[PDB]
């Protein structure tokens, strides 16, 4: 059935203070290995 | 840098002492305030040799050309990254 009368974006009523960072921690395993500049920092 | 354009001739500083009455700087050097201006080094040398003055010449110190790049503030792998701006 086609519904155009309800607001389907009700998930953000349940987001806590660490939702973004827990999502980033979950996404940390899916990602490519980072490029390196060859030094540990620009002060190295 | 406009005060670094011309050559100058000065003399060796002689004794300045304390005036007993007022504490003022007394001198007996007539040439203590004599500063001469020359366009080139050779004009100053010719003027000193013409007047019998023993002289010493320091060469002109110009600042050497610098390699300036604003993009070097944000390098990928060099130490020349600025940590703030």
């Amino acid at each position: 059935p086609f519904d155009n009368t309800t607001y389907k974006n009700l998930q953000h009523h349940d987001y806590s203070t660490y939702t973004f960072l827990d999502l980033n921690l979950d996404l940390s395993k899916f990602r490519m290995p980072q490029p390196s500049s060859g030094r540990e920092s620009p002060r190295h | 840098v406009n005060n670094t354009k011309k050559w100058k001739m000065e003399f060796d500083t002689r004794e300045r002492w304390e005036n007993p009455l007022m504490g003022w700087a007394s001198t007996a050097d007539p040439l203590s305030n004599l500063v001469l201006t020359f366009s080139t080094k050779e004009d100053a040398i010719a003027f000193a040799e013409k007047n019998g003055w023993s002289y010493d010449v320091e060469e002109r110190k110009v600042p050497k050309p610098k390699s300036k790049s604003y993009g070097a503030n944000f390098s990928w792998n060099k130490r020349t990254r600025v940590s703030t701006k």
